[PDB]
């Protein structure tokens, strides 16, 4: 009956995790919003703005204390006292304005949540904003929780972006657990806090090109037949179910089209780069 | 008698935006636009294999990643010295064109429409402003108000599926979406097959039907209710466009041509005259006077006295210029859709053949929405043509090698406006990479000479008769379809 309350916050994100969620099927996004979750705060799509939006977010976090999912899209920058990501402004009772940093927001909301779900490689692992050359002290949710000594149930759903099936599936599994924990145990997580349901399979082991790989039949260029290994494919070092699930309602996937770039992995992008050089 | 209104977060845009206005005598009299989130892609990119840039830059934005990918692979093509095949060019246009459709539809419905349409009484459609001046408030005939609101809301809901189908179309030759795999230096990674062209076409016809039969009629109907919104949100009336969707192999002709319109006069676009100022932005420049992007610098400084935004301030010949569908449609001046020609006559008593026939009405809140809808139709006509031109089986990829030392620039138009990526290579690695994006031109702060950015300037004069429900401020801002991820990168 009751929908899962969700507060969805964005740090150093690109909105691509949100857009990927909009691509969900079975259920589609209309059914997700009207039947599955109560999306209480989401900066990209919600009706209210500014003071009203923030007041609503904090009201839900209070009313549904210990009973909402905090969804985090994007990384948390810690340099310069958090000032590389300002998420809003709060107008106290005297008229003075105070900016809220992503650090401050997560520190505030995470202890109020039932669980935090880091969607996307940015929030889960740091991803591109935390890659070599950045000067923002960009940090993952798990690292920020560790630094802050925040003990809150945390599940990572990585990918850049994650497949909507991974996000929806994980949230539904979490909510089912809360509603009946012995009938619905929490999904088993790997050492990097991501569900084995979606991230247990190795791409390469499950790849339809594996017969070609075994016969040393390698594509000389993108538009030639063969395994994609010599073009830079990171399938061998990547764990996701893309080979089975494919992308955009089964239309295509990275390996058929081009190469896997290892987007779900905690070392994406630096440990997967250069993208067009073989592993 | 001035009152300050501060809106942070300004929601239903992409990314982190703050808007501050001062209101006096029922109108905005000053404004400040602030982007509050920085990642520094231009720093992150340094030292990498230049080919990685077309994957890394897409993560600037998950709404418009194909635009960044396009600009990046074109910069790489230029730097690497490789010429794309006819079929590669067309395939890149089909990948990118499908997302133009997705982005405009996403914008109008899922970002803009809740300033006009009353949604159901569940989150995230509520809470909302108490006096929101919606269709249900404006239209005094209650049955007509209900019917028109339901008409708009049903389109909003249907558009959720239409935009998803657009991403099936992007994935067809792009691999997945957000963040395609199918565009690379040298062309595109998957040759279209007859079957996949037909599958793209079948989906496209459904999107096209929605555009012509639902979206265009809703926009013109909406404008006929909010005629006051064609008379405000004006701004500088300066626009720039770089050219998008090359229609031949030498990139001399485009669906929408490059050009500049400043102070009532058309001129050619000269990339030498673009520069960025940082006087009110959180960045340090090594030299005064603004910097051309080919010597651009990204040295963030959140402590810079007097600065208020992570967005730099691009100027063309020292003039603020806006970008986006209004800009492109004004510069190209294409013929209006048959729907637009008909409904402008029927609902407004306006005789209009070409975009410029809208005159002053183009440079307004509703004018920006009309431009975007018309451009959606225009792009669909083009995609329909490209689907006939694409040749199953014809090579889409040409080999290349990373040069030791080179430079290249990719020019295009993202759905939100003019986009370039500048790439300098040294020792086979990225030495400098500079991005001048669409919303960067719209949502920038004041330059060193105090000239307001286009959104800031367009806010001047916007009516705010109810300070507790300042709905026209957000309506103006959202008419520009801002993306702050792109603006700041
Ligand atoms: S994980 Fe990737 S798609 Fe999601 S916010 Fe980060 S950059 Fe964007
Ligand atoms: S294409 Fe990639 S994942 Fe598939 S067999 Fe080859 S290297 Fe492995
Ligand atoms: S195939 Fe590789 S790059 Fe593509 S979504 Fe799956 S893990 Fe990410
Ligand atoms: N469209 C789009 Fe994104 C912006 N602004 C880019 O480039
Ligand atoms: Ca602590
Ligand atoms: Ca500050
Ligand atoms: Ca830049
Ligand atoms: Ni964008
Ligand atoms: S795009």
């Amino acid at each position: 009956a009751k929908k899962a309350p969700v507060i969805w916050v964005q740090g150093q994100g690109c909105t691509g995790c949100s857009v990927s969620l909009l691509n969900a099927v079975h259920p589609r996004i209309k059914e997700i919003l009207l039947d599955v979750i109560s999306l209480e705060f989401h900066p990209t799509v919600m009706a209210s703005e500014g003071e009203m939006a923030l007041a609503h977010m904090y009201e839900i976090a209070e009313k549904f204390n210990g009973n909402f999912f905090l969804l985090v899209e994007g990384a948390i920058p810690t340099a310069k006292e958090g000032r590389y990501c300002i998420v809003g402004e709060t107008l106290d009772a005297k008229g003075h304005h105070h900016e809220v940093t992503m650090m401050e927001l997560i520190r505030d909301l995470a202890p109020k949540s039932l669980a935090t779900v880091a969607v996307g490689t940015c929030s889960a692992y740091g991803g591109i904003p935390a890659a070599e050359g950045n000067v923002t002290g960009s940090k993952s949710v798990r690292d920020f929780f560790a630094d802050e000594k925040i003990e809150k149930l945390l599940v990572n759903v990585p990918g850049c972006p994650p497949h909507p099936d991974w996000m929806v599936g994980t949230l539904v599994a979490a909510w089912s657990h809360v509603l009946n924990p012995t009938e619905h145990p929490l999904p088993e997580l790997d050492d990097d806090g991501r569900p084995l349901l979606f991230f247990g399979d190795n791409i390469h082991e499950n790849c339809p090109y594996l017969d070609k790989y075994d016969n040393s039949e390698f594509a000389e260029t993108f538009t030639k037949p063969g395994c994609k290994a010599e073009l830079g494919c990171k399938g061998p070092s990547t764990y996701a179910d893309c080979a089975k699930r494919r992308w955009n309602n089964g239309i295509n996937w990275c390996v058929e089209n081009a190469v896997c770039i290892g987007c779900v992995e905690p070392d994406f992008p630096d440990g997967k780069s250069p993208f067009y050089v073989a592993e | 008698g001035k009152v300050k209104i501060s809106i942070d977060p300004l929601t239903r845009v992409e990314g982190h935006l703050k808007i501050e206005v001062e209101v006096k005598d029922g109108k905005v009299v000053d404004a400040k636009c602030s982007g509050g989130m920085f990642r520094g892609f231009e720093q992150i990119l340094r030292g990498r294999d230049p080919r990685d840039s077309s994957q890394i830059v897409q993560r600037i934005c998950g709404v418009c990643p194909t635009a960044h990918c396009t600009a990046s692979v074109m910069a790489q093509d230029d730097a690497f010295g490789v010429k794309v095949t006819t079929n590669g060019r067309i395939t890149r246009n089909l990948i990118f064109g499908a997302n133009y459709l997705q982005s405009h539809i996403l914008h109008f419905y899922h970002l803009a429409a809740l300033d006009y349409v009353k949604g159901p009484d569940v989150s995230p459609f509520v809470p909302r402003y108490a006096n929101a001046d919606l269709l249900t408030d404006r239209i005094k005939d209650g049955a007509k108000a209900d019917a028109t609101n339901t008409y708009g809301l049903n389109q909003y809901l249907k558009a959720l599926e239409i935009r998803r189908i657009c991403h099936e179309m992007v994935a067809m030759f792009g691999g997945r979406m957000p963040h395609v795999q199918g565009m690379v230096v040298g062309g595109a990674t998957e040759i279209p097959t007859a079957d996949k062209v037909a599958e793209y076409a079948a989906r496209f016809k459904e999107v096209q039907k929605f555009v012509i039969e639902e979206y265009l009629p809703l926009i013109y109907t909406l404008g006929s209710v909010y005629t006051d919104l064609f008379e405000t949100g004006i701004g500088w009336k300066n626009v720039i466009a770089f050219g998008v969707f090359p229609e031949d192999d030498d990139y001399k002709t485009f669906l929408l041509k490059p050009g500049v319109y400043i102070d009532g006069k058309d001129e050619e676009f000269d990339s030498k005259l673009v520069k960025e100022y940082v006087g009110h932005s959180f960045f340090d420049h090594s030299a005064p006077g603004g910097l051309h992007y080919s010597v651009g610098e990204t040295n963030p400084n959140p402590d810079k006295p007097g600065a208020y935004s992570f967005v730099k301030a691009p100027r063309y010949k020292d003039k603020p210029c806006e970008v986006g569908p209004l800009a492109r449609m004004w510069v190209q001046n294409p013929e209006l859709s048959p729907v637009g020609q008909k409904l402008l006559k029927e609902l407004y008593g306006i005789e209009a053949k070409n975009f410029r026939d809208l005159g002053d009405k183009a440079f307004s809140i509703m004018g920006r929405h009309v431009a975007r809808a018309e451009e959606t139709w225009l792009t669909a006509v083009a995609v329909e043509k490209w689907l006939k031109q694409v040749q199953p089986g014809a090579e889409t990829y040409v080999k290349s090698e990373i040069p030791d030392a080179a430079e290249g620039t990719g020019f295009t138009e993202a759905p939100r406006g003019a986009l370039l990526h500048y790439l300098k290579i040294k020792d086979k690695k990225i030495e400098n990479y500079q991005i001048v994006s669409a919303t960067l031109w719209n949502a920038n702060p004041r330059d060193d000479m105090g000239q307001r950015g286009p959104i800031e300037e367009a806010l001047i004069g916007v009516p705010v008769p109810d300070i507790k429900n300042p709905v026209n401020v957000g309506r103006l801002v959202r008419s520009y379809d801002p993306x702050l991820g792109c603006a700041v990168h």
